[PDB]
């Protein structure tokens, strides 16, 4: 799926973006601007949770395909796949 | 034994028919949806399109027999279901003590799911209650059925 | 959610049902009726895959709630929850 | 430090406002939906109802401040994000060798997501390229940012 891949690339680039910005604003500055940290922490959690959402949808997709494969294999115990 | 037997291919063709409702030679998202729901699953339209796209060779939007083989080849391997079955029994282990009584087993099996008759429940309990104490140690019973 | 719980109880009862029936028809019988085994294997995979579906939806629900909690916590680094 | 500080409660009230759009004192599935999507998530109607039902005290179908506290109390604990962040970098590790070049990092960061400016990319690379070899060992860089 191109849509899912697209979701991953954009979300992953944003995890890099916000991790960098949080680090910069909380370790490479003389005066920590909390307002800025909060903004980037919001964008950081959003990107991390988007990647988690894609991973869960991929596990769902995989089990749907394994269900088709299991049903096909019945035409051939308690084992599955 | 080694990825192929002319017997399997034969059966897999019978399988294709479990999917190709109209037997028009191709499986559409609509037919896949019907089969998946017949298995109590509920794939969205995008999920149905993704299943097809995963092995969509000629990218025509449908799955034909040849394509229905790469999807299988990629996952011929099976694995034991012991732990998952034990987890299904644990759903009915009220006190989380590892046992389910013969009475609770009848109460579950004659009321939930597709159900078993009281007589079928007697046969299951005869095999599962190894100690004859009216209690089923389910981890042991599942180990025996999957051994 | 009562609907999800209901899905679990019915699906779990069916895993017990079909595991028993497959075992009976493949170990406690003189003549193994493959047609019967196939039928029960189909019902077995259906119940096992329904329980997997509930588990994945519960993990999804949990991360959606953890997203709300993470967003709320921004009003208070790279840690999450 | 111990489940509570009058300062947190204050901030959490400010949080409630991030959710209660109309500030009518209650969060509905509709408002929750708007916020969740503003975070790039897409909960279904049932998932929104489930989030509310999970902590729906007076079962009125909406979440009020008091209820908005049991949900938090139950998960105050945080955990480090090292591994997840490393995985995000690995998305851009073309050859799976543990490194991403300074050029590839600019190509990713100035085109994907919300983006960084070329000047911001220079600052990130200055910190990430520890050896000065134009290559970023990302496992090391993430370890340093999360240490
Ligand atoms: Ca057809
Ligand atoms: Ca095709
Ligand atoms: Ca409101
Ligand atoms: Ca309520």
């Amino acid at each position: 799926d191109t849509q899912l891949t697209k979701r991953v690339k954009n979300a992953a680039a944003n995890v890099l973006r916000e991790t960098w910005l949080i680090y910069k604003n909380t370790k490479l500055v003389k005066k920590i601007d909390h307002a800025k940290v909060r903004k980037h922490q919001r964008k950081f959690l959003q990107a991390i949770h988007q990647l988690r959402s894609v991973k869960m949808e991929q596990r769902k997709l995989n089990d749907q395909a394994n269900t088709l494969v299991d049903l096909a294999k019945t035409q051939l115990h308690h084992h599955h796949h | 034994a080694d990825q192929l037997t002319e017997e399997q291919i034969a059966e897999f063709k019978e399988a294709f028919s479990l999917f190709d409702k109209d037997g028009d030679g191709t499986i559409t998202t609509k037919e896949l949806g019907t089969v998946m729901r017949s298995l109590g699953q509920n794939p969205t339209e995008a999920e149905l399109q993704d299943m097809i796209n995963e092995v969509d060779a000629d990218g025509n939007g449908t799955i034909d027999f040849p394509e229905f083989l790469t999807m299988m080849a990629r996952k011929m391997k099976d694995t034991d279901s012991e732990e998952e079955i034990r987890e299904a029994f644990r759903v009915f282990d009220k006190d989380g003590n590892g046992y389910i009584s013969a009475a609770e087993l009848r109460h579950v099996m004659t009321n939930l799911g597709e159900k078993l008759t009281d007589e079928e429940v007697d046969e299951m309990i005869r095999e599962a209650d190894i100690d004859g104490d009216g209690q089923v140690n389910y981890e042991e019973f599942v180990q025996m059925m999957t051994a």
